[PDB]
């Protein structure tokens, strides 16, 4: 599972 | 609804009988919510993000209502900086990405939304990511001055080089803006450029 930017 | 990307695509969800705010996130395989009590049974899992891996609680077959649209699926509970609805539930509510209001291509979310970009005269593959504030590209020797910056997500923060006014063609559509360069696991096109190509979420 890859999950993204703040 | 049709949702544009000038601001984070935050929506209200209902989950375990409670209301939460969460980001509709095409760049997430899975759905991750801050620590909370969920009726359900769970098992340990690790998931990864821009800056490394975290441990989460995996709950299966959880009902979630997302802007009034029903889904029943896996929800991961852990230390994410922002609650995120990922593709596992976006697909259940029939969410797609659309360019130019739907006059351009439609991209479904059954798999990661990877498309060809052109940057610095180089072609690369990148993820169209509504859950990214910025555009983050793998190490690439871009010309021009820059300024150091740190950007965050799951796993904490990474250091990047910020370049401004960089032309980036996305699926044949020209954009120009800030590109962050650093050790991202996946190249990411974020809202700063998705807005310029008129990309919307639709469901």
């Amino acid at each position: 599972s890859l999950n993204x930017i703040x | 609804p049709q949702i544009t990307l000038w601001k984070r695509p935050l929506v209200t969800i209902r989950i375990g009988g409670q209301l939460k705010e969460a980001l509709l996130d095409t760049g997430a395989d899975d759905t991750v919510i801050e620590e909370l009590n969920l009726p359900g049974c769970w098992k340990p899992k690790l998931i990864g993000g821009i800056a490394g891996f975290i441990k989460v609680r995996q709950y299966d077959q959880i009902p979630v209502e997302i802007a009034g649209h029903k889904a029943i699926g896996t929800v991961l509970v852990g230390p994410t900086p922002v609650n995120i609805i990922g593709r596992n539930l976006l697909t259940q509510i029939g969410a797609t990405l659309n360019f130019c209001g739907g006059g351009g291509p439609q991209i479904t979310l059954w798999k990661r939304p990877l498309v060809t970009i052109r940057i610095g005269g180089q072609l690369k593959e990148a993820l169209l990511d509504t859950g990214a504030d910025d555009t983050v590209i793998e190490e690439l020797n871009l010309p021009g001055c820059w300024k150091p910056k740190l950007i965050g997500g799951i796993x904490g923060f990474i250091k990047v080089r910020q370049y401004d006014q960089i032309p980036v063609e996305i699926a044949g559509h020209k954009a120009i803006g800030t590109v962050l360069v650093g050790p991202t696991p996946v190249n990411i096109i974020g809202r700063n450029l998705l807005t310029q190509i008129g990309a919307t979420l639709n469901f």
